[PDB]
């Protein structure tokens, strides 16, 4: 397996970022640093080779991105003076055998968002919406809806705990959030999940259920003027008990 | 038949250094390629002049991996000397050698990938082509993270594939040299060691390939522990040299009759000492 | 024509 | 782990006097790969001596083909002085046209 | 650098039940392995397959791949096509001259739109566990050939049609979420005539 870190970064305009890449359970000479856009393909950028200098692909500033093979275990990402247009989802990959390509194994990426005003950060307000009872006499099933407003940047995720433990089965969250002025570039975020259990699961008391909002914000190093609490990362929760009638 | 085979060497210099990079390529008995890190830029060379009708980046092709192997061949040195908790102040090597085999066909008859640690079998790829053969525990280890790598596959893959197919073009390209076998000169002479006791040597020389068998016989029986037989030498010039003696009493000279087996030979000659 | 992949042992 | 070199000392073509051929000193069988060798005309270095390139066999032990251009005479003595770890003293093989 | 791969198609719609095929072609035969890899939004690309230069096709339960090294292409092939499936995939081989690296195909924005059994179109509203001052409309149960489209009014938001499998009991439903700040806002301003079907179960709150 490969990893990095960090996994999530909010800076502001000119701030340097080192990006972490690792393979975890062997030595790799080689390391790979790509790109993606909302445009889903891989864009290779360089090549990180041990002990040599980076191989960086064609339309590639060497300025601003810095490759280094630190050793056969870490490969390093610097976006120099970061700007917004800087902003994207940086992920690497390497693998064991060396020479001609074969397994690799990418990290998890690094989502990177870079801001002129870090003023505009905001943390999400969560709410939980108990299941319609002409849901429950109609199909004998109980959805029950989450709801995150007020976020900035996209950097949230939502997931369904039942009775303490994590759940998959019968869960639908927004694949993208909308936003909630589609005219300006800093226009707060909303996200909306779903979970169906049956009626005599949700008409059970002993049962609960909790919506949970993983946020990633701002950093304890970044500096907070305004008297607003500082949105640093995060989990914002709402919960429901079982109703029964 | 014929067959294609690298021959890596792997040694560690602890006063000198940095690891050093040996490769050679063979095509049958005849070398062809040869590659040497010490040096300031180096560069896979030709050996044979049917190999000098590849372009450049034929030449840059195997620069890069054998530049590759280099660096990969210094932690494996580094690895070993690990496993074998061995002082960083002794040179240990690692050899390695593997290739394909082909039938009259053109077609993958063998593939083989050996490699030593130190003169001593270590890892070996099986018959096969999946499986490994590890000599002990720390070869174990190598299996272990050349098995999560997929070796195996990657070797089955090149030995079925563009292994054949080069050998193939080698074997065409030295048509002339590569695919003609230059059959022994062949006779027998005689060496007295005392007054009741002579030396018989039978010589085969000018052949190619080195494959030869040379047998005294006593009146048609097997002298194999009486036979004494010297290793196969190259003549410098592409051609092999082998002699059997055997110390004959006078006067039962003419009743030893020794046989040559080569390839390049329709019929097994039978010699006798003349006059 | 070499092997033209190497893993460290 | 540690093997010692066998020396053979011979010609390219049957040996005759006055007649050009090369004399080839073949090392074969040793571990590790470091090895001196030396042609010898009368006890002493020739200079222009070549090499093969470095190569091995199915035991692993090394081979190496060291060879120069020669005429050889009647009483001209020629031979091949071969150095190794497995070698206290340097090992010299002479030359016999009949071996 | 001397390896080009595409991939047909770039975007690809398949029905639950159904089978699709992505065909990727490569120029180099120094090329012999060739990795599949499954990239879900915001997540990793994972490898799911691969084959190499010696085999002619790979099977693993209903993921198989497919190699034509004469002719330089390789195709994915997913049988049971299930909404799980929809992702991004990519191909990839390892030929070409120069720099080393895996040379990677656009991508293939796979979707798999699920089978809706017994569709019973509803439009609920419901109400908040904490508050129960505000509310949100849960249009749900209706079946994927309905297309949610979002609203001209800025004051109100409608996200779009999620399915979730309620693995259980082998359901699957469809759904989408509407609200708004204003006070005057009912469930109908969103979800009408032109979205929902005729047969849409539309109680009063």
């Amino acid at each position: 397996v490969v990893s990095q870190h960090p996994s999530r970064v909010i800076c502001k305009s000119g701030t340097s970022v080192k990006i972490e890449c690792r393979s975890l359970d062997f030595q790799a000479t080689t390391m790979f640093w790509y790109r993606q856009f909302p445009k889903q393909s891989l864009m290779l950028m360089a090549t990180s080779n041990e002990g040599s200098k980076a191989t960086y692909e064609q339309g590639v500033e060497k300025d601003k991105f810095l490759i280094n093979h630190a050793s056969l275990t870490l490969s390093t990402l610097t976006v120099t003076s970061a700007h917004p247009e800087d902003s994207s989802f940086y992920i690497c990959s390497a693998g064991p055998t060396s020479g001609r390509t074969d397994t690799q194994y990418f990290g998890p990426g690094t989502r990177l968002t870079v801001l002129e005003d870090l003023k505009n950060v905001f943390p999400p307000e969560v709410a939980v919406f108990e299941p319609s009872e002409a849901e429950i006499s109609h199909t004998q099933k109980a959805t029950l809806v989450c709801l995150a407003t007020g976020f900035y940047p996209d950097h949230v995720e939502l997931s369904w705990w039942v009775n303490g433990k994590e759940v998959h089965s019968g869960v639908c969250t927004d694949p993208q959030p909308l936003k909630e002025q589609p005219a300006l570039n800093d226009s707060r975020y909303a996200l909306s999940s779903r979970l169906r259990v049956s009626a005599t699961f949700w008409q059970n008391p002993r049962n609960h259920f909790r919506c949970q909002v993983q946020f990633y914000g701002l950093s304890e190093n970044d500096e907070w003027t305004q008297d607003r609490a500082k949105p640093v990362t995060q989990i914002v929760s709402a919960e429901a008990w079982g109703r029964a009638d | 038949s014929h067959s294609m085979r690298y021959f890596y060497t792997a040694m560690s210099r602890p006063g000198r250094g940095e690891p050093r990079f040996i490769a050679v390529g063979y095509v049958d008995d005849t070398q062809f390629v040869r590659f040497d890190s010490d040096a300031a830029s180096p560069r896979t060379e030709p050996r044979a002049p049917w190999i000098e009708q590849e372009g450049p980046e034929y030449w840059d092709r195997n620069t890069q991996i054998f530049k590759t192997n280099t660096q990969t061949y210094r932690e494996s040195l580094r690895n070993l000397r690990g496993y074998y908790n061995q002082s960083e102040a002794g040179s240990h090597i690692i050899q390695r050698m593997y290739g394909c085999d082909l039938g009259p066909d053109g077609r993958l008859l063998r593939g083989h990938d050996q490699s030593a640690y130190d003169g001593k079998d270590y890892i070996a790829l099986n018959e096969d082509l999946s499986s490994w053969t590890a000599a002990d525990t720390a070869a174990q280890i190598t299996q272990r993270k050349w098995e999560a790598a997929r070796v195996a596959e990657q070797l089955r893959a090149y030995l079925e594939g563009l292994c054949v197919e080069w050998l193939r073009r080698y074997l065409e390209n030295g048509k002339e040299t590569l695919q003609r076998a230059d059959p022994p000169k062949t006779h027998v002479t005689h060496h007295p060691v005392s007054d009741h006791e002579a030396t018989l040597r039978c010589w085969a020389l000018g052949f190619y390939p080195a494959e030869i068998t040379l047998t005294w016989q006593r009146d048609g029986e097997d002298q194999t522990q009486d036979t004494e037989l010297v290793e196969t030498r190259p003549a410098g010039d592409r051609t092999f040299q082998k002699w059997a003696a055997v110390v004959v009493p006078s006067g039962e000279e003419q009743r030893y009759t020794c046989h040559v087996q080569h390839e390049g030979l329709p019929k097994p000659l039978t010699l006798r000492w003349e006059p | 024509l070499p092997f033209e992949k190497s893993t460290i042992m | 782990i540690q093997r010692t070199p066998k020396i053979q000392v011979y010609s390219r073509h049957p040996a005759e006097n006055g007649k050009s051929n090369f004399l080839n000193c073949y090392v074969s069988g040793f571990h590790p790969s470091d090895i001196e060798v030396d042609l010898l005309k009368n006890g002493e270095r020739i200079e222009k001596v070549e090499h093969s390139d470095l190569s091995f066999s199915k035991d692993w032990s090394f081979y190496l083909l060291y060879y120069t251009e020669f005429t050889p005479t009647e009483k001209d003595e020629y031979a091949c002085r071969v150095n190794h770890v497995t070698l206290s003293q340097p090992k010299i093989v002479k030359w016999d046209r009949d071996m | 650098a001397g390896e080009n791969v595409e991939q047909h198609p770039s975007t690809l719609s398949v029905q639950e039940g159904d089978s699709a095929v992505i065909k990727c072609t490569y120029s180099d035969s120094a090329s012999n392995y060739f990795p599949w890899y499954k990239q879900e939004l915001g997540k990793r690309p994972q490898l799911i397959i691969d084959i190499r230069s010696n085999v002619g096709e790979k099977k693993d339960q209903r993921i198989a791949v497919t190699l034509n090294k004469t002719a330089k292409h390789f195709s994915l092939h997913i049988t049971e096509t299930q909404p799980e499936d929809s992702a991004v995939y990519f191909c990839a081989a390892d030929g070409g001259a120069g720099s080393y690296q895996l040379t990677f195909g656009k991508g293939t924005k796979l979707s798999v739109i699920p089978n809706i059994q017994n569709p019973d179109p509803a439009v609920y509203q419901l109400r908040d566990s904490k508050s129960s001052d505000k509310s949100v409309c849960l249009f749900t149960d209706f079946d994927s050939q309905t297309n949610v489209s979002q609203s001209k009014d800025s004051d109100v938001y409608i996200t779009d049609k999620c399915v979730l499998d309620m693995r259980s009991m082998d359901f699957k439903s469809n759904s989408a979420v509407a609200w708004s700040n204003k006070s005057d806002f009912a469930c109908a301003n969103a979800f009408n005539n032109s979205i929902i079907p005729e047969d849409t179960f539309f109680p009063s709150p």
